[PDB]
């Protein structure tokens, strides 16, 4: 089999070898680049909200919540940030809030 | 603030004020080259900066004690589950060169759906938390000061909690991480979208923290069947991760191969390994090569683990290696211990060091067999390539079982390990994001709608919250402890004990193991449990044998075992006492030279004990530089004495070997009689030796030094000297 | 008479009747190639034959047990002092691959102006006799003929008695010999006229019996202050001991250089030692190449000396070696060890197979700076010779001290040893032949007037005696003992006793000896005597330190000691009682399919101890090839049960890490109870895990087996494939 | 120093200069050998009695009056082989018996 499956590699200069393998290799992880750009999940929100000042058990509690009503697609973070917006409160207080709760209506609505 | 080389590590001062620590500085840092470097009397070619403070190599003893730092940075691996008695082995590990610390995770840490918050005790890896990041990182803060150079600390980003592993990392100033997605799909079963996904993010992580990237791919050695087979897999796994990490924007110079030659002796391991390691070299001329050393073919031997080493170390200076991280010998036998990092780390060295300048004299014949190997490889590789993309993609080679196969590419087996698109943990955990998705911090990789807020903040998506932690380091919310119990300060509460009682430890304190090796004359299993009841009798206990080898079937059988001490030593108990250099001797003779007359006396024929210690051949005293008069055997002590008179001698030596009825003190005394009879007594020395003399005994019978059984010439090189100089 | 593989070899029965033993062999053997040899996986490139019987390697079992054997003959050492015990352990060393077993003499035997007889002990090495060596020789013809390929014995010719040495070797089947008549002179200051009258004579009694002559070189290495200015000196006695024994008619392909590489780490010993080598072997073509490893710089690190082993073993490899000797790892702490002999042989064998083919791949950058210093090298040695005849010969270079000088020659530094050609051990026994001078004889060198007594004989003057012992062996005088006391039979009946009883040795039979390692957190000098005390303690006597490595000035200090056991054990005192692989349970599944279901069970959320032995990272029942349907956890147990059920396991496998309230032993129970209930309980295996679990107990709650801490995936497995077979 | 020293070899060949090596070596040992052709030694002369049926101790003795008398310059092989003819006996006879001081006359004479 080897020999069988090498035929058309066996006019390659190196070159060409190396870029094709390259090139083979790009075209397998584009896919994966592009989920990465269009999708998330529960570790990235997570991960935004420990950037965002709070801790790993507060993450838990307000990405826990945000699955729960169907919010991933808009970013824990984002809830976060809107939610402080619109009650004149701080970053660190909507989002104790939203661990412990509160503002999940205001937040769907 | 502090380190003083005699005194060790304020541990507790350590774990103090953890909340104030912030790391010193950020990212990866590689040795700095010295070309041309001279220490002691020799030059260099392929050294980096020598250390501050280090411990040299034992021979080194031979050379001004010399401490040469090869070019790689060198890794040791430090994880008992114990980060705080770990922290004293880093000490040690950095005085003997190592410069990249490794901590393996607590077991299943992969597992984890987010951080962990303390200093629970580990299983086979540490439990990485933030105050565990920060206690060690401060501590190799204080030891890189020290000894002079700084020290990259390591450990491993893999999981279903990647991403906030990686913000963590990042925060807290950790130098090099472990990330690839395809380890957690092929070897923890973390759902395959999920994983891609994941590392997307926690990628971007690391290249924001200019941290050092290792891969997978060690991974497919252990799970190969053969690991001669497995080579076509690795390059894919290689050029995945590569590539994928690279369009993530990691630069190349942070993305590193972690490569490990397949086989070991009885193989014939360079010539098949070599081949892979330059077609490996060559389609991956950008990146970093993370040479690591062999675990699968590796037994209980210490000797047999450190002999392949060095044939890694050679594969590594044949081709190139960026990061040379080591194993420790004792790896396949027990969980290390300390003696062991620090045998590893000297093994590197050393070998290293042994071929400073080697390929200035030696190359790779690249057209040859060599050549056709590694073309050959690389088309195996092309192959499994555009097999995966016929599938459909790497998803459908996934599921299909092209990964862990146990053929060698193109041939499946069909053994592999078939994960499932739609299966494995956190299954069930994308979310597609909306046209209004958003996420205020540096470092996010995906959709980002900021404009939806502020157009100009786009590329500083951070501003809508005047700093994420990687700005503001003040938002990090730290964590004590959540377990009252089972942390660091109930465990190092349980040893204030100990800290001016001693006993033995191999990896925490007081933990009382040592090693024990013998020889036995019987068959192996008779032999190894023979051993234990010996151990039992020396009153060992816990006694483990760990290592048999056969000599021969029938004549015996290596056994090593290891074994608790059951109590301890009072320092102060001890009785401890209060030395003149082979060149401080020959410096001495130089300057006053000194002459010698030597016979062996009486009736006595026996020539070699007196020409044992003045022959050069054994360090006799000819090698100082002494002027010797041999007159023979059979010369009665009247004719020495005439002939240092004579001769205008220093000293007399005599030999007397025969000893029935006491002869041999007999003509002691004479030749002591007889000196002062005519005067020379104290304008000279005299030395006596023989088979049945006794040192003591012999400056009883008048003469100044005996020497008996074991005399070396550097024992009466060393006497004449210093009684020469207690007149002159 | 025998031999058998698991029978000791029996001492006493080969010291009877020595009187009557004659060699099977004369002569030297090398190696027979065996071109492109297959051992298992496997195609060698420089292999030799294989043994009938040996000991592979540790790591020999992952490939089939394999034992492949290199091209150079290979040494070890073997002289304890006690030739009787030495015997054992040249069987183990030749198990393992040793083809040259080489006794050093006991110390200063060269000063015996004759032979001795008998078997009195030696010191520092084994005194040489006709007895001892009929012994060794005997012996050796069956350890030979047991591991199926020759084995060359050898000893040393040098010092005043040369020419009777070399007829009682060349008599006795000796097959090899250290023979150079300046080391006599330079080392051991015996007269230089001499001396080399006596070479001619030996080297002609060891041209007749086809043995390789190994010459004194390396001692130039040890008396040098620094070994890499040595090596013009190296150049220079290498060719007069050469052409000196081309010349009284040696075979070139019987003399052999003793060449040692010069240095060792820290130096740069690869660069330095790399072109000397070069330079050797092509001013010296045609010669053979006695590769050995180095003594000067070593220690008392095991370690340290097993890897610059391994350079001196790359040194031979990238150039020649006809004959590679070995130094065991321990020769800077104790007199060699029979388990340190095995190391060195086993070391020597690992990286040489490991190295096959090196030479296909890698080549010599032969123009460059290494021509240039071999280049370099060659003309220093050449005005070394210019200055030897420009001093009026041999014996006025000698006078003028140019040999033993601490220089880099032409560099003198005015250090040498000068020996006076009047001088020195036997000045004076230098008789002029006469014109009637005769020897009827075989293998004489000098003038010999047969024709006095028949011209016919000219050419075999021994038929003037009728054959001398060379043709008559039946003429040899065989002397037994000498010293009624100091025999090999005294020490015998001193350890009768222990030929059922056992304890372990080191050397000697039953002298008790262990080695024991430690480290101990505190300074070197305490921790050396701590060390003292613990071992005190632990009842072993004659206790020393004989290696200290710090780790850390403060950390702490590596300490190896040696000391006695004093007691013995009876082999029938011991209670020993009376498995299934890796293959064989992926045999059994492949056959047979698995699938389990599976959950952490309750409301536990403890997930990693399941995964840990379901994952295929630490060898979790996954790589066997066992379908795992995962359910998560806080799985109840219900559901688990109607999982099972549905999906048609085979067993059932949970975890349960919470204990609080023994919830673990309770839902065991619930498990059992509940497939009872559904009427599946007989057709369905049942395993529970967990922290707190204890087997036994878990059994007692109905499940079919319990497993807790430190559980695997083999161990798991085991207990599948185990349990399904005993159910049907 | 060595730069000038060399200065004289340094239009040499390889081949040349190994071969002037060598030479060199042989001049240096040809002397030796001569004396090897031309003397004999206490060793020597032991090494043809053992070699003609005698024991070590026998050796010595028979060597140590050879020296005694001065007759090293025959050989002591010779000495014991003349020795055995002249008195028709066999050469351990002659032997044992001049290792005891018997017929050292008639050697002399
Ligand atoms: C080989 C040997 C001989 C050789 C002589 C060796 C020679 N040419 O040098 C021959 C020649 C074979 C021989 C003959 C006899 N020997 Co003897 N010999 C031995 C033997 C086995 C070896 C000793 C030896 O050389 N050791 C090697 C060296 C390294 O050891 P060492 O001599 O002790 O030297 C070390 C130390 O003592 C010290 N040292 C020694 N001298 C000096 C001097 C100075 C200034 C210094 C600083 C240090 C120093 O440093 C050395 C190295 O560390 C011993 C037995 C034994 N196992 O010891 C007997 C032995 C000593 N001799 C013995 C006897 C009886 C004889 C004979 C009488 C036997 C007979 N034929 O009847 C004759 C007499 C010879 C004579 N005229 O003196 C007996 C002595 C008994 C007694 N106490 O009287 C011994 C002990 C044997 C025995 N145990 O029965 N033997
Ligand atoms: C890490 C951890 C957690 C993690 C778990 C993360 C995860 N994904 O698993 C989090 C952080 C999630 C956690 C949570 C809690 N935990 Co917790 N946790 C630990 C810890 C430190 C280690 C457990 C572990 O993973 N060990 C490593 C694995 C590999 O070992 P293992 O589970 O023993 O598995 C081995 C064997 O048991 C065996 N095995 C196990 N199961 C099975 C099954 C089968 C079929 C087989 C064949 C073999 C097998 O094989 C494995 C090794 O080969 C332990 C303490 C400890 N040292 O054990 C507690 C500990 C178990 N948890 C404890 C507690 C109290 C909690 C919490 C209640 C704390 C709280 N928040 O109030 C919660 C409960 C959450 C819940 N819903 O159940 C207690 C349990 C107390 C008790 N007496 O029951 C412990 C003992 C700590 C303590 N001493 O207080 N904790
Ligand atoms: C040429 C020669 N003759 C005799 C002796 C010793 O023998 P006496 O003590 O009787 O002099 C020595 C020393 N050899 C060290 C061996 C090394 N381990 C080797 O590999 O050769 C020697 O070099
Ligand atoms: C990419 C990766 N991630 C995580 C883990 C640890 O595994 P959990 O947290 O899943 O238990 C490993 C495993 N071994 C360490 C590497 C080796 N000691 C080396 O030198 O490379 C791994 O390879
Ligand atoms: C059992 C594991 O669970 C984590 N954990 C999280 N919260 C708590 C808590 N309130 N009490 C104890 N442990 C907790 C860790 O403290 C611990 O190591
Ligand atoms: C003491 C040493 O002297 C030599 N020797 C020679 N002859 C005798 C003898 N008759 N008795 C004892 N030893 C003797 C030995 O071979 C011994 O080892």
């Amino acid at each position: 089999d080897f020999q069988q499956r090498r035929a058309h590699l066996a006019n390659l200069s190196d070159e060409e070898l190396q870029t094709r393998f390259w090139e083979m290799a790009e075209k397998i992880v584009d896919p994966l680049l592009d989920l990465g750009k269009k999708n998330t999940t529960p570790s990235i929100e997570r991960s935004v909200l420990l950037r965002m000042g709070f801790s790993s058990l507060e993450a838990k509690a307000i990405v826990d919540k945000t699955m729960d009503r169907g919010l991933m697609g808009k970013g824990a973070g984002h809830i976060v940030y809107k939610i402080a917006k619109e009650k004149n409160i701080s970053v660190r207080e909507a989002g104790l809030a939203l661990s412990e709760g509160k503002y999940w209506d205001d937040a769907i609505q | 603030l502090q380190l003083r080389v005699n005194e060790k590590l304020d541990v507790e001062n350590i774990l103090k004020d953890l909340d104030k620590y912030t790391p010193k500085r950020r990212g990866w840092t590689w040795r700095q080259p010295a070309e041309n470097l001279q220490m002691g009397p020799f030059i260099y070619k392929d050294a980096s900066t020598p250390l501050e403070n280090s411990v040299a190599l034992p021979s080194a003893k031979y050379f001004g004690d010399i401490d040469p730092q090869p070019l790689p940075v060198i890794t040791t691996e430090i994880a008992s589950g114990r980060f705080e008695d770990d922290i004293r082995r880093m000490r040690m590990a950095a005085w003997h060169g190592a410069d990249h610390i490794m901590v393996i995770r607590t077991a299943g840490q992969s597992h984890y759906d987010g951080l962990i918050e303390g200093t629970p005790q580990g299983i086979g890896g540490v439990p990485i938390t933030r105050k565990q990041v920060r206690a060690q990182r401060k501590a190799l803060d204080l030891i890189e000061e020290e000894v002079g150079r700084p020290i990259n600390y390591h450990s491993y980003v893999s999981g279903v909690a990647g991403p906030d592993i990686a913000v963590m990392f990042a925060e807290e100033g950790v130098n090099g991480a472990h990330q690839d997605p395809q380890y957690n799909v092929l070897y923890r079963n973390i759902n395959m979208i999920r994983s891609f996904i994941d590392a997307c993010e926690s990628k971007t992580i690391m290249a924001w923290a200019d941290m050092a990237q290792i891969d997978g791919a060690h991974n497919a050695n252990a799970t190969a069947r053969e690991a001669w087979k497995v080579m076509p897999e690795l390059m894919v796994q290689h050029a995945l991760n590569s590539i994928f990490s690279l369009k993530v924007g990691m630069k190349k110079s942070n993305i590193c191969l972690s490569t490990v030659p397949p086989t070991a002796p009885p193989a014939p391991s360079m010539y098949l390994d070599l081949p892979y390691a330059v077609a490996l070299r060559e389609m991956f001329e950008g990146y970093r090569m993370r040479a690591q050393m062999n675990t699968k073919y590796m037994e209980a031997s210490t000797r047999e683990a450190t002999v392949t080493h060095v044939l890694n170390l050679l594969i590594s200076k044949l081709t190139r290696a960026d990061i040379q991280s080591t194993i420790t010998p004792d790896e396949g036998r027990n969980v290390p211990w300390h003696i062991y990092n620090i045998e590893a780390c000297d093994t590197a060295k050393q070998a290293l060091i042994g071929m400073d300048g080697l390929m200035d004299m030696v190359q790779l014949k690249r057209e040859g067999v060599l050549g056709d190997t590694v073309r050959e490889l690389k088309e195996r590789a092309v192959l499994f390539m555009e097999e995966i993309i016929e599938a459909g993609g790497y998803f459908n080679a996934v599921e299909q079982g092209f990964f862990v196969d146990s053929g060698y590419y193109p041939e499946r087996n069909g053994d592999g390990i078939a994960r499932q698109i739609n299966g494995g943990i956190g299954a069930g955990t994308v979310f597609e994001r909306d046209e209004d998705y958003m996420a205020p911090v540096t470092a996010h990789f995906g959709y980002n709608n900021v404009k939806q807020y502020d157009e100009a903040l786009v590329s500083e998506p951070s501003k809508l919250i005047d700093g994420c932690t990687l700005e503001v380091p003040e938002k990090i919310v730290y964590i004590d402890e959540l377990d009252e119990n089972d942390n660091v300060n109930v465990r190092m509460e349980e040893t204030k004990e100990f800290r001016s009682m001693i006993k033995p430890e191999v990896e925490w304190q007081a933990d009382g193991t040592v090693l024990l090796t013998m020889f036995l004359p019987t068959s192996k299993r008779v032999a190894e449990f023979a051993a234990i009841e010996f151990a039992k009798k020396m009153n060992l206990e816990e006694v483990e044998v760990i290592n048999r080898e056969v000599m021969q079937e029938a004549e015996g059988t290596r056994i090593e075992l290891k074994g608790r001490v059951p109590f301890s030593i009072d320092i102060n108990s001890l009785v401890i006492p209060p030395i003149l250099s082979e060149d401080e001797i020959r410096e001495d003779i130089e300057k006053t030279p000194l002459k010698i007359v030597a016979a062996t006396v009486g009736e006595d024929e026996h020539s070699v004990g007196l020409r044992e210690v003045i022959d050069i051949k054994h360090g006799g005293i000819e090698k100082y530089g002494v002027e010797v008069h041999y007159l023979g055997t059979s010369v009665p002590v009247e004719k020495l004495v005439d002939a240092a008179i004579e001769l205008k001698a220093d000293a007399i030596l005599a030999s007397t070997i025969i000893s029935h009825d006491d002869i041999h003190y007999k003509n002691m005394k004479r030749i002591h009689e007889l000196a002062v009879e005519k005067g020379i007594r104290d304008k000279i020395m005299i030395g006596c030796g023989g088979t049945q003399v006794t040192p003591e005994v012999a400056v009883k019978q008048g003469v100044d030094a005996g020497f008996g059984r074991g005399s070396k010439g550097i024992h009466v090189a060393t006497f004449l000297v210093k009684k020469r100089r207690e007149m002159r």
